């Protein structure tokens, strides 16, 4: 099993690695060569999830068969017995193993420094050229530093 | 009565 | 499933008539 | 099974390729060689679904078979028995197993800027030319930015 | 199955391209050679439905047998027993695997611009042209843009 | 089965290519060579209906055997019992497989305009060369448009 | 199956052409070459329909066996018992595959136009020429339209 | 069984011929070589129908056994049993597969026009020369047109 966590560790920098090439893909013609340095985290979960529900309707019984007895005299009794139909849902459910649970993408751009305005713009473009997801956790840092 | 339900009870 | 069995059955009667 | 993983990412990426082959057909003749750029982020879920649902109809009921015994004296006694028949349905779904769960795209136009006005028209196009689909969760990013 | 989600993707990009070549026979002859640029996106559940629904007709009952006893003395007994023979349709649907579930449509016409009533004779070309169909949630956008 | 929705597709595309061939054998004496442009949507279902139905005629019951005590003393005992034979009638359809669920046509005639009266003599011979059904929920568009 | 379907696209066609076949025929005489045009849609049902009734005769009833006691004494008893025979038709149908659900026919007429009563007697010749059948939803549309 | 379909249309179409090559030989002399058109369609069912009839004879039974016991005292007691014979015809018919359900003639004759009276006389040759019914609901149309 060793061999396949090496080969699961493989997948996730393949896909980091296909994530920097689009990452490079679109920022070489904005910024330039050189001009700029981005790296990519992935984390994979390689669960194994296999769920089975079975989910019914309250609201919306049908009734199968009854039974009603009300007699009067005053005494007053009333038996009664009912069956009932219900909506009966079974979905199973299994996963697939290898899903992306976290995604953090970061991005420098040389200085000569970048005003706020553009910095803002390069983040939405990377916002759809990574896949940005904040729901999933996803973190995508930004920022104009001085290149040596 | 129909004991049709799979879970009928009243059975009477 | 049973309904689409009992179904078949069904048109199978009316084949026999 | 990770070759099954592999070959997942390997779907999503012949996605993401074909979608970046029809932006590119539609914004090569409107706005010109190398006016642009434009990445596409595909994720698919490869779930394997498979449902059950079994439906009534509460509201017309068919009585099949019926006992009432109404007798008087003052003593009133009712009594009653009743069979029925209900409209059931019953239908087994499975769902395809990869399906694209979210579509993030984003399309920089080269400056000389462009006007609000060229620049809803094509995301216009975009939409239609992708399959944009809110509901999904899909993003559609288009900005004006300056090339290097 | 992998390799039948392939062809999955195979069979969604065809009809594509078939559009395509449907929309450039009508709009070759209107508009011209290099005048226009649409795109299209398919997209075709493939899930694998299949629905038995059993139907009755409850305001129609045939009595088959039937038992009455109603004696007097004061006191008033009215028993009764009766049998029901009801419509009863069994119908086993299986849907078609591959079916498209929304289609966007988007053309962009070259300025030189278009006036609205040539526009909307040309969406009402489309429409036919494609097989347009709201209900369906199908989208069909024509912009008048300009080309560089 | 991908194979055979393959070969529904042809047998759709095959569909529609028959209807513009009888489309251009129409319009071609009456407008001519190169005045008019049309093209055909045909949405086949596939579905695999297999229906069931069982009916009885309520108002029309033969009694077969009758049993009827009524004594008097006052006491009035009125018991009955009564059995019936019912007109049935059972059928067992099985629906064609693929079937024209929505039928699109649309004609574009060149100008140089085309007046209501012959726009609408034109839909009349339309109207049967291809067979309209509006309950079906078929489209005929006819426009008078200017060729490029 | 799908072969099944491609056979039953090609019966539809001969029929279609058979009937054109029979068009041509009446008019060629009367109208003259190339001073009409006509084409014929036939749509066919091919469902497996297969009926099976069992009617009964409520109003003719013969009596197999009877009893029945009345004794007097004031106290009135009458009681009885009684068996029927009754006509019993038992009709098993089978209706063919391929039917012409319904056929529509429109035939053009050129120009140099044509008086109402010449076109309703071209009409009433069609009508018979093709079998027309209104209660069938059957559509005939005979107009005189200019020639190009 | 479309080889079965496709044989039906041959056995139609032969039926036309017949009726097709007897009006001929009829209007021929008449009329002359040329002076007439006429056109024959005939639709023919093809189902299987098989039917099975059981009838008795009410108003003449006659009893086999036969048991009346009549006490007096006042009391009178009227007991009665008895058993009963009938006319029972037992009928199996088996219709023929393919008959002409309806029949449908139009003849047209060229003018230099045609009077009532020999219209009417054709129309009576006719009715014999194709065996007209309608009671089946055949349709017979003669008509005096001018022929090109």
């Amino acid at each position: 099993a060793s061999a396949a966590r090496r080969k699961e560790q493989e997948l996730e920098r393949s896909q980091e690695q296909a994530l920097r090439e689009k990452i490079d893909s679109v920022l070489l013609p904005i910024l330039g060569y050189g001009n700029y340095t981005a790296q990519v985290d992935i984390q994979m979960d390689f669960s194994a999830v296999e769920q089975t529900r079975k989910r019914f309707d309250p609201n919306t019984p049908a009734t199968r068969s009854e039974y009603a007895l009300e007699d009067y005299n005053g005494s007053v009794r009333k038996e009664s017995t009912r069956n009932f139909e219900l909506d009966t849902t079974i979905s199973h459910e299994r996963k697939q193993t290898g899903t992306v649970a976290r995604q953090t993408v970061s991005v420098a751009i040389k200085d000569r420094p970048m005003s706020e305005s553009e910095i803002n713009a390069i983040r939405q473009v990377l916002i759809g050229t990574v896949g940005f997801d904040q729901g999933r956790g996803d973190l995508l840092n930004v920022l104009s530093v001085k290149f040596a | 009565g129909l004991s049709r339900t799979d879970g009928r009870h009243i059975p009477a | 499933v049973d309904g689409i069995q009992a179904e078949m059955r069904a048109m199978m009667v009316e084949a026999t008539n």
